[PDB]
């Protein structure tokens, strides 16, 4: 995975290319609130030490300089109080000069005022900048969809351009916006906080960085310690949903028979073992944030001790001992994050090369503006021999005629390559090596978009989009009034299970309770493609799952009772393709025989033969 | 919202005594990190302000221990948590399994099978995952808060006020916050959902968008998804972008404030100097609570639309009950008379069945026969109580199928629906489940009666061939042969095939219905098809269209008197 991190990284960093301004007053205004959550602790450090001075430095004798205290302090057996007072700017007498702590606090308070608005004005623009490449993003993989061929989407894998569009779509932007708002400031408040405390005392924040190693180290002996807790819980929770998910899909099998306690008997010990599995591998994986605070802790108990042992010994002042204190709580604050926030950047980059892959690949072939016309229709094969991978023929020197009023029936084997001969009729594949005419004109001059919607098919396997039975018949036709939507409904017989349905035509199609069988779900497609009026009309096997009774009566009223349309009836059960004139029996990529019934019949071909497999 | 806390509150009700622990150890160790602080004031006040160099060393001992002290109850909160964590969750969703175990076949099919699956486990699982994340890392911002309040009460009680004055405007105006935020981002889910809805409807059927030139219509369909998501979006933002500079601006100014009021009384000798590196610790350890906790409230939100989903099954009742004294025969030897039985979905304009009338003898075979969404399927589950007969009756022998116990009914009748189903394991596995004490030489004898045998004994592991989960590793006329011999090793009194012979040829199903009605010419039949061919040598056949009853006779009676079977049987070409 991830062939490459340089060229996806400088790709998707410049796809914040076009508000390249938002983009810079976001880095820079998240610069200027960095400098002042370091510069504010030091400035209140000096807040805190004009206190000290005064406090301390106004029991002594009034008169003397600080020198003579110290030695004072000295001539009377007290060793660290006189470094105390010599490693701090007092005045033997003087108090706290309340008009140097006011200007101090009121130049904190001016600037802590500031930092809390550059950083509502950085999270306001960074997602204005965020949440506009996201709809571009988005949004130009939606026209890369409709522009790749169909042999983009069936040669991969089935949900894999599914979760590439939608999966790694939201990886992207959750490492768009993290590493420009989360990881980004995270890093200068670890440069700066730290080299704001090396200016402070270096041993201290020695004290500091040496809890980058032992919480890293314990977050990742810990998460290897619980390694085999993780893989005694996936493992069984998924016995625990394979056992729910057969026991609910033969919910009338386990109810019949008996076995609904044999069923619940299993459940209690598959539920009382993931119990004991999860509760393992959730509190080993839960002991990782007190172990990192235990070493954060113990890091504050060395800088409480150590550098209050050395502010008592003059070397660094109560102020800035203070303002360190609060550099500690302010420097391995991101450092509990940082599995998180990279993790996330490499998951966010690995599927942003997939999708900019998807952005790539080659799109078809840049069709005609011809704009196909079809008045009677006459659709005619010459020598056709597509093949879908190379060195595979899948159609060898095929050639049949439609004569505009008639009802042409194709019946062969499973992988005669039937279906292969619709995908290239309607252009979803290209033609090798040979001619495919409708109407007199080659479809390979041809829109698309006016061929296709000149023609109009059924397929075995239906589509249904998320909505209402009406508006996924509809979807053939639009404009069309509800009465004209009806009457396409009537003919293909869904009027008939739609008034025993509990909201029939508002039934919506993702969210019924079973109600729509798979037989039915094949009438509303033949539904939405009479709706269209199409000229050639073809019934690629939409009638399989479905009564043999209701098949010839939808291919009799559609096919052959239609003087006024050219229609092919790809079919299994040709007891309802007899009587239906000129049928083409085809085997292995090529017609074999063809004929009417009784021509074909009284031949003793493979047709004669196929005409008695269902009567012995 | 309304049934995440009544779920919450009746699941979780039985660990009250692993919260109570919970609840009193994260007191304990919140208490503890504000005691790390205090005792660095008396370092700074007994240490530093003073010679005394041994106090810091001797004091920081004292602080060490506090740290030990820390962690072994912030592990002992885990531990107990992630078990209260996981008992609720546990009696979760073993309360939606033992519920959804009691719906009908109705009931059931109205939620699915999949989405009843990741409405038991990935869906108690976000609830699961609540419980265990509001126990252990977010009652620390309502604990740090007033724990905070107390240890400034307890060092400095005068200097406490600023404390009692910036918690409540942080709980206030982050409350305010969170109020606008929750509607604005519950919105949000429910909108990047759809877009995603929209991208797989869009990539499943890309063939048939362009068979109808809908790319126009398309990605206009999506322009809304993606721009109305982006609206959504946005202004959730503006809402999670107060969050952090309002909270830290209060804890800043409170901070700042600290000092001034503070330095005014160690001035009047009533405050150590030591005192302020204690508050400003209390506050910015309230301030590192109050935003971890919430920026992961995001799963509130998340959890409640799960326990809508828990909460839509739980309040399910079902209809279909056995009732108070049930009826009891010495043996049901079947006879069904379907007498005047409609069926219709609450709310629907047709009904399924309708005015259904007809009677099966004692040792005969019935044949029912129709288009596709007739009814038949309907009636067979009208037979055992699958679903329930509105305006007629089922009775069998004479006594009401409503007045009998139904778990007697079903250990008398033998169903092979049209949707079977095999169980992972063994094909003795599958079929020793009629039965349940089944020998070989009966496993053996009923797979040679569905013409099974062959394929289970050409198996190097006999009659333990095994199958995989749904039997898919099988195909369509194995799949629903081994769902006929698993009927036959009951020696049922009833039988109901269901289109039980659609994927078996003429022949194989010719061979399976001759050893059925020789070795069990006893029992009562009814098979449901629509293959004529399967229909020719039953007793009678009646014809079903829209629901009434069309035709009732013989195969040579009704080909001549019914218009709709001589049609059925010419759509066939016999
Ligand atoms: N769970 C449900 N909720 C609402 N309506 C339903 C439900 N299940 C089925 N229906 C409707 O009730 C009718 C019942 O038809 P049924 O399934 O009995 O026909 P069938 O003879 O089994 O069809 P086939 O021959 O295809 O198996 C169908 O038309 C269907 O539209
Ligand atoms: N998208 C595809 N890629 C590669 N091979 C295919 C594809 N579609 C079909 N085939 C193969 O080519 C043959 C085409 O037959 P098909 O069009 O499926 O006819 P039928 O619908 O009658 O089975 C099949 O044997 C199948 O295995
Ligand atoms: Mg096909
Ligand atoms: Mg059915």
């Amino acid at each position: 995975r991830t062939r490459d991190f340089k060229g996806s990284a400088i790709r998707l960093a410049r796809r914040l290319l076009p508000q390249r301004a938002l983009t810079l007053a976001v880095i820079l205004l998240g610069v200027g609130g960095i400098a002042i959550g370091v510069i504010g602790p030091r400035i209140l450090g000096h807040a805190t030490d004009l206190l000290f001075n005064g406090v301390i430095g106004r029991e002594l004798p009034a008169g003397l300089t600080k020198e003579q205290a110290v030695e004072a302090a000295r001539a009377r057996g007290d060793g660290t109080f006189a470094d105390l007072l010599s490693g701090m700017d007092i005045v033997p007498g003087q108090g706290v000069d309340f008009g140097a702590v006011g200007r101090t606090l009121a130049l904190a308070l001016g600037l802590y005022l500031v930092a809390a608005l550059l950083v509502w004005v950085q999270a306001r623009l960074l997602n204005v900048t965020v949440q506009r490449t996201m709809v571009a993003l988005r949004a130009e993989v939606q026209e890369k969809i409709h522009r790749l061929p169909l042999s983009y989407f069936d040669s991969r894998q089935r949900g894999e351009v599914l979760s590439r569009v939608t999966n790694d779509v939201d990886n992207i932007q959750n490492s768009v916006s993290m590493t420009i708002s989360q990881l980004l400031t995270s890093v200068l408040t670890v440069f700066a906080v730290l080299v704001m405390m090396l200016t402070i005392s270096p041993l201290l924040t020695l004290f500091t960085v040496v809890t980058v190693p032992a919480s890293l180290w314990v977050t990742r002996w810990i998460t290897r310690r619980s390694q085999p807790l993780f893989v005694a819980q996936w493992r069984n929770t998924g016995r625990l949903a394979a056992h729910l998910e057969e026991t609910y899909s033969g919910f009338t099998i386990v109810k019949t028979f008996g076995h609904r306690e044999a069923a619940a008997g299993k459940f209690a010990e598959l539920n009382s073992e993931t119990q004991q599995s999860s509760f393992g591998a959730q509190f080993f994986s839960g002991l990782v944030s007190p172990a990192t605070m235990f070493i954060g802790n113990l890091s504050y108990v060395a800088v409480a001790v150590v550098g209050g042992l050395q502010v008592a010994t003059g070397q660094i002042t109560l102020g800035s001992i203070q303002a360190f204190i609060q550099y500690v709580r302010q420097f391995n604050q991101p450092l509990t994050q940082v599995a998180g926030m990279y993790n996330t950047l490499q998951s966010g980059i690995a599927s942003a090369e997939r999708v900019f892959d998807l952005l790539d690949t080659e799109e078809e072939s840049a069709d005609s503006p011809r704009r196909a016309d079809v008045r009677t229709g006459r659709v005619e094969f010459e020598h056709v021999s597509f093949s879908y991978v190379p060195g595979t023929p899948v159609i060898e020197d095929l050639s049949l005629v439609a004569e505009p009023g008639s009802t042409v029936a194709i019946v062969g084997p499973t992988g005669a390559g039937k279906t292969t001969l619709v995908n290239l009729l309607m252009r979803f594949y290209d033609v090798d090596s040979g001619r495919i005419t409708i109407d007199g004109v080659d479809i390979a001059s041809v829109s698309r978009e006016s061929l296709r919607a000149s023609i109009g098919m059924v397929l075995q396997d239906t589509w249904l989009f998320a909505g209402t039975i009406y508006d996924n018949i509809a979807y053939g036709r639009p404009d069309a009034d509800e009465d004209e939507v009806i009457e396409a409904a009537t003919a293909a017989y869904v009027d008939r299970f739609v008034h025993t349905l509990p909201n029939g035509y508002d039934t919506r199609v993702d969210d019924d309770g079973g109600a729509i069988s798979a037989g039915e779900k094949q009438l509303i497609t033949i539904a939405r493609a009479v709706l269209a009026r199409p000229k050639l009309l073809v019934l690629d096997e939409a009638t399989s799952s479905v009564d043999t009774r209701t098949e010839l009566l939808i291919a009799h009223a559609m096919a052959e009772l239609r003087r006024d349309r050219t229609s092919f009836i790809i079919a299994h059960r040709l007891s309802t393709i007899r009587d239906a004139d000129l049928i083409l029996v085809m085997d292995s990529g090529r017609i074999i025989e063809r004929g009417t019934h009784e021509e074909l019949l009284a031949r003793h071909g493979r047709y004669w033969e196929m005409t008695r497999v269902h009567l012995g | 919202s309304n049934m995440l806390w009544a779920l919450l509150r009746q699941y979780v009700r039985p660990y009250r005594w692993l919260l109570a622990v919970v609840a009193v150890l994260q007191v304990i160790s919140n208490m503890a990190s504000l005691y790390l602080p205090t005792v660095n004031a008396a370092i700074i006040d007994d240490g530093v302000a003073k010679g005394d160099t041994a106090r810091i060393v001797e004091l920081g001992a004292v602080m060490l221990g506090v740290t030990a002290l820390q962690v072994v109850c912030a592990v002992g909160a885990v531990f107990f948590g992630a078990r209260a964590a996981t008992g609720f969750g546990h009696d979760l969703r073993a309360a939606v399994f033992t519920h959804v175990t009691t719906f009908s076949a109705e009931e059931a099919g109205r939620f699915g099978a999949a989405s009843l699956l990741t409405r038991t486990t990935n869906d108690v699982g976000h609830i699961q995952q609540l419980v265990q994340l509001t126990v252990t890392m977010l009652i620390t911002a309502p604990i740090m808060s007033i724990g905070g309040i107390f240890m400034a009460l307890h060092q400095d009680a005068g200097l406490s006020w600023l404390l009692l004055v910036s918690v409540p405007v942080l709980g206030l105006a982050n409350y305010w916050i969170i109020r606008h935020l929750m509607p604005v981002f519950t919105r949000m889910q429910s909108l990047i959902d759809g877009i995603n809805r929209v991208l797989r409807d869009q990539l499943s059927g890309i063939r048939v968008i362009r068979a109808f030139a809908r790319e126009p219509l398309e990605r206009v369909r999506f322009a809304e998804a993606n721009q109305t998501l982006s609206d959504s979006a946005l202004e959730a933002g503006r809402w999670q972008a107060l969050m952090l500079p309002v909270t830290t601006l209060v804890i800043n100014v409170s901070s700042v404030a600290l000092i001034w009021f503070g330095g005014l009384r160690i001035d009047a000798g009533q405050m150590q100097v030591g005192s302020l590196i204690a508050f400003l610790a209390y506050f910015m350890q309230i301030l590192m609570a109050v935003l971890m906790a919430t920026f992961m409230l995001v799963i509130f939100p998340r959890a409640a639309v799960c326990a809508d989903r828990i909460g839509e099954v739980l309040s399910t009742q079902t209809a279909i009950t056995n009732p108070a004294d049930p009826v009891r025969p010495a043996a049901i030897a079947g006879d069904i008379g379907v007498h005047d039985a409609t069926f219709c979905y609450p709310g629907a304009d047709r009904p399924v069945l309708q005015d259904v009338s007809f009677t099966v003898p004692r040792g005969t075979t019935t044949a029912v026969v129709g288009s596709t969404g007739s009814g038949k399927s309907t009636l067979i589950s009208l037979i055992c109580r699958l679903y329930d007969v509105t305006s007629g009756s089922l009775r069998i022998d004479g006594v009401d199928v409503r007045d009998l116990d139904i778990e007697q009914l079903w250990s008398a009748i033998g169903l092979v629906p049209q949707r079977g189903y095999l169980f992972s394991g063994t094909v003795a596995e599958n079929l020793r489940y009629g039965r349940a004490d089944a020998t070989d030489d009966e496993m053996w004898e009923a797979l040679r009666v569905a013409a099974a045998a062959d394929f289970v004994r050409a198996h190097p592991q006999g009659l333990d061939m095994p199958v995989a989960q749904g039997g898919i590793n099988f195909s369509g006329g194995q799949r629903q042969r081994l769902a006929i011999a698993r009927a036959v090793i009951r020696r049922p009194a009833i039988y109901l095939f269901d289109d039980a012979f659609s994927a078996l040829d003429v022949h194989t199903d010719a061979r399976v219905r001759d050893a059925l009605r020789e070795v069990a010419a006893d029992a009562t039949v009814v098979i449901v098809s629509q293959r004529i061919s399967t229909v020719i040598e039953a007793d009678q056949v009646v014809v079903i269209d829209d629901g009434r009853v069309v035709g009732i006779g013989t195969h040579d009676t009704l080909l001549a008197d019914c218009p709709i079977y001589a049609e059925f049987a010419e759509s066939q070409a016999l």
